[PDB]
RNA sequence: UUAAUAUUUGUUUAAUGAAAAGUAUUUUAUUAUUAUAUUGUAUAGUAUUAUUAUAGUGUAUAGUUUUUUAAAAAUAUAAAAAUAUUGUUAACAACAAAUAAAAUAAAGUAUGAAUUAAUAUCAAAAUUUUAAUAAAAAUUAAAAAA
């Protein structure tokens, strides 16, 4: 799942299992931008933690918002300024 | 009167819940700090049955 | 406590606490005998007296 | 082999088979010592 | 009443699974594979999926009155090393015919050879999409 | 066996008890006096020490049950299970609290003895 | 269309083996060499002796 | 191996005992008077009745945890509507408290403490005595050294049973 | 060691510790609101061999607060009177 | 695992206590007569659908239990242990046979 | 509709449109109030329907009216208690007559004859016990009466006690009275009546041991120990209690009484062997608790004190036979395995009587908590899965655990 | 009970409506706790 | 008798005020503020502790804490391939064949009804016949127990 900070809009992704279904709507997580404990809301949906029976790992998969959120922070136009310092594929 | 009382009760409950969550998060962070101190003092490392050479290789993460 | 009792046993030469205390109080009773030598509810109750005249 | 008693069929002490010519050309067998009375009852 | 479906005879109820360590089953399988290799019905192979799938395969099948010669990319493999149950999944497309073949190893009439020597995962993806589109199209509507 | 459904009971545990940091020297032949008290310890391992983070977590969870609201929850559970038809449940007037001052004092004395 | 069953029709269930194995049968037991209590082989006690060396 | 079990015919057919007409047993004046069960063979050294107050915990232990019993603290019907007792309980009351009937006291009263009187019937017949006490409303007399019975006094905390 | 206390939080937030504690229990226990009660927790008279059972004795914290009920839910007439 | 067996166990404990109070020998006791006959019963309503109802029968019974002394009784051996238990105790270090020590008889000579 | 009787106590199908009845949850049947309704009668106070009127006049009459005594009468009730000395004399005479009239058992050939029951002896012995403060075992009494020599010993000791009490009085009563008087405002030797009493109680305990009731034997020896004030008698009684506790698997009490008899050595007569028997009992208790080195040290000290009394020598030989094999198997007895193996049949019988069975009398049927029975769920010492204590929650106070899914 | 389960001693059938009425009753108990009503047993007399 | 029966089986809580209704022994239920007599505050109904959120305000992250069980058939739901059938649409519906994997519903420990009940410790089968199924008769035959 993808969560955003209520105060600043900082976004981070983390899959939610069956043991944390109660914390899927609202998460009380430490915000790196606010530098304190802030409330995080559910923004977009990821596939799942486990595997759907007799279905591949891709099913169901994240929504278009999660795929767009990743592509803006890590992709062709996103990693190009970062491929000149380390080229993460290598050290 | 009903409206005002209900809103005040819900607001106060929300504020008490926020305080409880903040205190519990602080206590859990202190707990993890003490746990890290004790692990470093006793030599315990939760990086598996192996040694630091595996983590230095960092082929498995 | 295990190694504590082990060190206790080693200090008292394998003699356990009960043996040590028994020997000490037996020596005490023997010294008491020496001092003596040198010096020389369940049952039923009866009826109480009448409360008044 | 906690339950396996050597020389006894399926761990039954009243079915002693040791010192008897039970031909087992590729399996070990133990000698016979007379069992005690308390082991059988 | 007048019949019986089960048998409780010792000969049939007894199983010999406990004594299978006296029989080298895997060694016998490898011996059969090596016999096939030395007879020439199959050639020894060792690869992973990521490096095998997507490679063109030239398959000549001895059929009367003329052997059929096809070229088709690897879509899947069933065994990493050589084995009598090796298996190979090949998608071959002719001028107007698209087919999905599963060629078993060790058949003297079905001589298939892998030639790419490499994987070509992108070519595998392209052939997968082509086969999917053709399969969905071929249904009558 | 469990009397309710006559199901077979199984004690499952870990093997290397002595090689562990926690549970070093714990005796499971009989449970503790209370479910929130630390488990039994053999006389040989009385001087053992536990990890401080786990000790603090257990102390917090145990102090949770030292309040009067827990005594009220206990009596209310008595009332609920008595209304639900469960037998051998005494009356909330006859019940007594699991945690009192003198009992807590002697349990603290025993905990300091076990260090 | 069922009718009342006589006492002899009721006792026919006792002649079967399914009735005897459920009701009329005893237990093979011995004294636990550690607890001195009656005990059936295969099941043990909640005790640090009877869990390591389970008799 | 298997224990011998036999179905009992009493569990298949056991009617009620023959009742008494006019509460008369037809052989009271013909048969001897022996305690019940002695001549039949019914004997017991100790009788434990699980309906007593002291056997409640044993009964509830022998019962199973699955079987539940409801209305333990309340009751469906209101228990504050006054209603009559059972017939046998009303008969017990009438048989015990007979002086509650109107004009039960004998008139005129002639028995006062200090009179010498003889017992004319019942146990201790023909014995003389002096009236000690007079229970006038019950029509009863306490005569001296007549009908002397043991008065059991229960044991208290600091006094034994006398 | 500084665990959360209802009284301490109420003293910090100025929220009437009684009312703060009532915020975390059913309303029928502290106010005159329609709520069902178990017949076992209600008091019963004394029997030979046992003392009397009182609901106020066996649940002192689960008592309705008339002061809080009137100051939160019931309406005052001093603000309504218009002579 | 039977409720009737539990009830008979309670009755056996009570009868054994009574026999020991009477003076009989515990190791020579034997169940001479065990029998049950019906006792008092209670009713309970069984409300059924479609406006029907029945009355369940809470049955109870009485139990007679006689313990008699039989000096000619020879009890079977119940101390025989399985080979698995024997060798497990051997592995642990315990003796396979229980340790028996001769105890001198009670003497009233010092009084 | 109406396939049976019309009363609510009937057993068949009824209907509301034809036979409407009021809601009767549970009521007694046609024969009598069953236990399922007497449970309510004792807990709730009335039958669970509420239509029955509670009529407890009979139990009121049995308890309250009986236990009611006016204060003016109870003030004088205590002033007419029977004389204790005369009561003891009469009880002793009756008990002696009832023991003397006991018939001699006839010894049959080929089978064991049943001993005559002690029917007329339970009441006189009850009066004797309640007058002397010491309980006598009926099994032990029966065994003493069966044994011809023990019966003669018991008769002689009881006659001596009778004569001494009738000629001089009750020395235990004198001691208690003098102690109470001294407390309101020393210790003499064991008198002849006390000697006869402890002698007959030792005979009863020996008969009880011959029967096989070690608990009752040890109890009789314990309540006989309270009548000896002489060092020799005390050492003998302590040795006897140690042996009885060894037989009853009371290792702690056996060791205590053995070391007490050993400590009574300096002030005892040199001819007595009670101290040797106490050392024997102490070493045997140690060996049963599996302290082999402790038992060897104790028996060595006992030998050095008494140079080789036969009992000490046999016990030392047995300990040496065990020591010639213990290092051949394990070099010692493990510490976590001591006092773990059962050795005696007394503890086997005790476990048979008070063990945990399959289904009941275990930690899954009912649990005890301060003289009250609880279900397996409401167990304050356990929070295993299925207990009510896993549903407590945070109680609206603070987050006690870091668990996210439960609690 | 192994021989009994093998030889089918007992009703080979079972109740079918319970695995759904159980969760229905659990949801109803949730609703009762919401409405501040005491929880009652699902089957007081049908047992 | 059915009945060794059907049925029950308490291991995890997402929501907030009346009145009708219910009177269950609130021992001083509350402890106080204001002012000013008097009066009254806890629990429905469907024969029940029952498929059940009574919708009168009002709004909301208090997780506002009773559902056993170690395989099977039939049945009940849900899913159900790169086989085939008919439509919508740019995945949805049923179907017939592999109708196949896989999910939920056990004895046994407990409690325990109801329909039903002329009846021998009931009689497998075949044939012939007799006043309507004939279990009524007769002749052949040979039919175990759970
Ligand atoms: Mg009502
Ligand atoms: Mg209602
Ligand atoms: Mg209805
Ligand atoms: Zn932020
Ligand atoms: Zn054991």
């Amino acid at each position: 799942a993808l969560f955003s900070c209520f105060r600043c809009g900082y976004m981070y992704e983390f899959a939610v299992s069956n043991s944390y279904c109660r914390k899927l709507t609202l998460r009380n997580d430490h915000c790196p931008r606010c530098d304190q404990l802030t409330l995080f809301r559910f923004m977009s949906v990821s596939g799942m933690v486990g595997n759907m029976p007799f279905k591949p790992i891709g099913v169901p998969g994240p929504s278009y918002a999660t795929l767009w959120w990743r592509k803006t922070r890590e992709g062709k136009e996103a990693s190009a300024p970062l491929d000149a310092v380390c080229k993460s594929d290598r050290w | 009167k009903r409206i005002d009382t209900a809103k005040r009760m819900r607001r106060d409950r929300r504020r008490i819940e926020e305080l409880k969550t903040l205190e519990f998060w602080g206590w859990y962070m202190k707990l993890q700090r003490v746990r890290g101190r004790w692990c470093r003092e006793q030599g315990v490392s939760s990086r598996g049955v192996y040694g630091p050479a595996v983590d230095a290789a960092e082929l498995w993460g | 406590r295990g190694d504590a009792d082990r060190n206790f046993r080693e200090a008292f030469h394998g003699m356990s606490l009960d043996q040590v205390l028994f020997r000490e109080r037996l020596r005490q009773r023997r010294m008491q005998k020496q001092m003596e030598e040198k010096a020389k509810t369940s049952l039923s109750r009866d009826p109480q007296p009448p409360p008044s005249d | 082999a906690r339950n396996l008693a050597p020389g006894f069929s399926r761990g039954a002490l009243k079915h002693d088979w040791r010192a008897l010519g039970v031909y087992t050309p590729d399996h070990p067998q133990v000698p016979y010592h007379p069992l005690q009375t308390w082991m059988l009852g | 009443g007048y019949t019986r479906e089960r048998t409780n005879r010792h000969f049939f109820v007894a199983r010999a699974n406990a004594f299978f360590s006296r029989l080298p089953i895997a060694r016998v399988q490898r011996s059969l594979a090596m016999e096939a290799v030395r007879e020439g019905r199959m050639r020894p192979w060792k690869y992973t999926k990521e490096q095998i799938l997507g490679a063109p395969v030239t398959c000549n099948f001895e059929y009367n009155p003329r052997p059929v010669r096809l070229i088709g990319t690897v879509m899947d493999a069933h065994t990493e090393e050589t084995s009598i149950k090796g298996g190979l999944k090949v998608y071959a497309r002719n001028e107007e015919t698209n087919m999905m073949l599963w060629i078993p190893p060790g058949n003297p009439k079905l001589r298939h050879e892998v030639t790419s020597t490499k994987g070509s995962f992108q070519h595998y993806l392209d052939e997968r999409d082509k086969w999917d589109e053709a399969w969905i199209t071929g249904r009558a509507r | 066996r469990r009397r309710t459904d006559a199901v077979a009971m199984y004690f499952v545990e870990y093997k290397n008890r002595d090689m562990s940091d926690n549970h070093k020297g714990e005796d499971y032949s009989a449970g503790p006096e209370r479910f929130f008290l630390p488990p039994r310890i053999v006389e040989t391992e009385k001087g053992i020490q536990r990890p401080p983070h786990m000790q603090m977590a257990f102390d917090r969870w145990a102090s949770k049950f030292k309040t009067e609201e827990f005594h009220h929850w206990w009596r209310l559970r008595h009332a609920k299970l008595r209304y639900w038809g469960v037998r051998n449940v005494p009356h909330p007037s006859d019940v007594d609290p699991l945690w009192t001052e003198k009992e807590e004092e002697e349990w603290h004395n025993e905990m300091l003895a076990n260090t | 269309p069922k009718r009342k069953k006589n006492p002899m029709q009721l006792r026919r269930k006792v002649y079967g083996l399914h009735f005897k194995e459920k009701y009329l049968k005893m237990e093979e037991w011995y004294y636990c060499p550690l607890c001195a209590e009656p005990k059936k082989p295969g099941e043990w006690c909640r005790r640090e002796d009877c869990r390591q060396i389970k008799p | 191996m298997y224990a011998r079990f036999r179905t009992r015919s009493k569990f298949y057919f056991r009617p009620a005992r023959p009742a008494l007409a006019y509460n008369v047993d037809p052989n009271v004046m013909r048969r001897p008077k022996v305690k019940r069960g002695l001549l039949k063979g019914t004997y017991s050294d100790e009788t434990v009745d699980l309906r007593d107050r002291e056997r409640l915990e044993l009964l509830e232990s022998m019962r199973h945890p699955r079987e539940r019993d409801f209305y333990q603290d309340h009751t469906y019907h209101n228990q504050w509507l006054r209603r009559d007792l059972e017939k046998h309980q009303k008969q017990q009351l009438a048989a015990r408290y007979k002086y509650f009937a109107p004009d039960f006291e004998i008139s005129p009263w002639i028995w006062y403490p200090g009179d010498i009187v003889e017992v004319v019937s019942g146990e201790g017949i023909g014995q003389r005595g002096t009236i000690i006490a007079v229970i006038k409303y019950k029509n009863e007399i306490v005569v001296q050294n007549i009908n002397v019975q043991d008065v059991v006094i229960p044991a208290s905390e600091s006094r034994p049973e006398q | 060691r500084g665990r959360f206390n209802m009284d301490e939080a109420a003293a910090a937030l100025q929220l009437n510790p009684a009312y703060a504690a009532a915020l975390y229990r059913p309303l029928n226990y502290t106010f005159h609101i329609r709520g069902q009660l178990y017949p076992a927790q209600k008091g019963r008279p004394s029997r030979p061999g046992s003392l009397a059972a009182s609901q106020g004795r066996m649940f002192p914290l689960y008592q309705r607060n008339d002061r809080l009920d009137k100051e939160l839910f019931r309406l005052n007439s001093r603000g309504l009177t218009t002579e | 695992l039977r409720k009737g067996h539990q009830i008979v166990f309670r009755a056996l404990e009570m009868a054994q206590q009574g026999a020991e109070a009477k003076g009989l020998d515990k190791e020579h006791l034997r169940v001479a007569h065990i029998s049950c006959y019906p006792g008092p019963t209670d009713k309970q309503i069984d409300i059924r659908s479609k406006g029907y109802y029945a009355w369940k029968t809470k049955k109870s019974s009485h139990l007679v239990l006689t313990l008699a002394e039989d000096p000619e009784m020879v009890l079977p051996d119940r101390t025989c242990l399985p080979y698995s238990s024997l060798m497990s105790m051997k592995r642990a270090g315990l003796s396979a046979q229980p340790t028996v020590i001769d105890v001198p008889a009670i003497t009233a000579d010092g009084i | 509709y109406q396939r049976g009787g019309w009363s609510p106590g009937s057993k068949h199908q009824k209907h509301m449109t034809l036979n409407p009845t009021l809601y009767l949850y549970r009521f007694p049947g046609p024969h009598g109030p069953g236990p399922y309704t007497m449970k309510y009668w004792w807990t709730l106070g009335c039958f669970p329907t509420g239509m029955e009127v509670p009529f407890r006049l009979h139990e009121f009459l049995s308890t309250y009216q009986q236990e009611h005594v006016p204060v003016e009468v109870e003030e004088w009730l205590r002033c007419y208690i029977k004389d204790p000395l005369s009561e003891l004399v009469n009880a002793s005479n009756d008990f002696f007559k009832a023991v003397e009239v006991y018939p001699e058992v006839e010894s049959a050939r080929g089978y064991k004859t049943l001993q005559p029951s002690i029917a007329p002896l339970l009441v006189p012995m009850k009066k004797f016990e309640e007058q002397l403060g010491v309980k006598i075992s009926p099994v032990g009494l029966r065994s003493v009466l069966s044994n011809p020599v023990l019966k003669d010993r018991f008769l002689d000791d009881l006659f001596d006690y009778k004569s001494y009490v009738e000629k001089g009085g009750s020395t235990p009563h004198r001691r208690l009275a003098r102690s109470r008087f001294e407390g309101s405002l020393p210790a003499e030797t064991t008198a002849d009546d006390e000697r006869s009493l402890i002698l007959l109680l030792t005979t009863i305990s020996e008969g009880c041991i011959n029967a096989g009731n070690y608990s009752d034997a040890a109890s009789v020896l314990a309540d006989a120990l309270m009548f000896c004030h002489d060092p020799d008698s005390q050492a003998t009684t302590h040795a006897n209690i140690s042996f009885a506790s060894l037989l009853n698997a009371d290792f702690k009490g056996a060791e205590y009484n053995g070391r007490e008899a050993a400590l009574l050595q300096p002030q005892v007569k040199p001819t007595s062997t009670a101290c040797a028997r106490g050392y024997v009992g102490w070493a045997a208790a140690a060996a049963y608790q599996d302290d082999f080195e402790k038992a060897e040290a104790i028996v060595k000290d006992g030998l050095t004190l008494y140079v080789g009394n036969e009992h000490l020598e046999k016990l030392a030989n047995k300990l040496q036979a065990l020591r010639e094999e213990q290092p051949s198997v394990y070099k010692q007895v493990p510490r976590s395995l001591r006092e773990s193996r059962s050795h005696l049949p007394s503890q086997q019988s005790r476990g048979l009587l008070s063990g945990s069975g399959k289904g009941f009398s275990n930690e899954f049927d009912w649990v005890e908590f301060k003289n009250k029975l609880y279900p397996s769920k409401m167990d304050p010492r356990n929070n295993e899965m299925g207990s009510v204590f896993r549903r407590v929650g945070d109680l609206g106070s603070f987050i006690s655990t870091s668990r996210s899914m439960e609690r | 009970s192994q021989f009994l389960k093998r030889t089918f001693v007992g009703g080979m059938g079972y109740n079918v409506k319970r695995p759904y009425r159980i969760e229905i009753r659990m949801e109803h108990d949730k609703k009762r706790r919401m409405r501040r009503r005491n929880i009652g047993c699902r089957r007081m007399m049908k047992s």
